């Protein structure tokens, strides 16, 4: 097997009637082979039920801002149309490959990623540890823009977690 | 050390023997994310 730099944990959120126990820790992996073994046997985002999330975070980091790893952080947000024109599945995978492949110079600043399946739109977000660290967020954000081929008219928006829990304010845009 | 995999390197291993049994962790949890 080919080892990964970090150990990653896949989470799956599904709406049920629970409050914060709606988040399910599926499994963890630390090799490329085991990643695919997991990815090959789960539904792609496009087939996921409305209101559900996939989240991939480093080991011992919960997919919530309250976590000690996310408390001072923020996220690069990608908003997407519901239409089939959007390459939602391949875009989510490329985000995952960026993560586990450690495509970022500030690897220690990466916490994870989340894909939200909502009614009006879908959101893919990359979570980083320190919002104040401009050099970190930007380096990561630029790696994303150049890797994801978002285009001219599409923008990456960085949002502090504190601003989310209040039409969310962004502090960086790419 | 620093283990960096390109998108190509990662995709190249997508259809290995171990990449194709199924995942290990399968707790008694019934959720719709599992493929069929």
């Amino acid at each position: 097997k080919h080892p990964l730099m970090n150990v990653w944990t896949l989470w799956y959120l599904e709406n049920d009637r629970s409050w914060e126990d709606m988040q399910n820790e599926i499994t963890s992996f630390d090799t490329v082979e085991d990643f695919w073994s997991l990815y090959n046997h789960i539904k792609p985002p496009s087939e996921i039920k409305l209101g559900s999330d996939y989240s991939l975070f480093k080991k011992n980091i919960r997919p919530m801002w309250e976590d000690a790893a996310n408390k001072q952080g923020g996220r690069w947000v990608i908003t997407l149309n519901k239409s089939s024109k959007t390459d939602l599945d391949n875009l989510w995978l490329d985000v995952l490959l960026c993560l586990i492949g450690e495509a970022f110079d500030h690897s220690d600043q990466i916490c994870g990623a989340v894909i939200n399946i909502r009614g009006k739109s879908n959101k893919i977000s990359i979570w980083t540890a320190d919002g104040n660290n401009e050099e970190a967020a930007l380096e990561i954000g630029h790696k994303l823009r150049d890797a994801l081929r978002l285009g001219r008219n599409n923008s990456l928006q960085y949002q502090l977690h504190k601003d989310t829990m209040v039409n969310v304010k962004s502090i960086y845009t790419l | 050390p620093h283990m960096r995999y390109s998108k190509v390197d990662l995709l190249a291993l997508r259809y290995e023997g171990k990449s194709r049994q199924c995942s290990t962790r399968l707790e008694l949890q019934t959720l719709g994310f599992w493929k069929i």
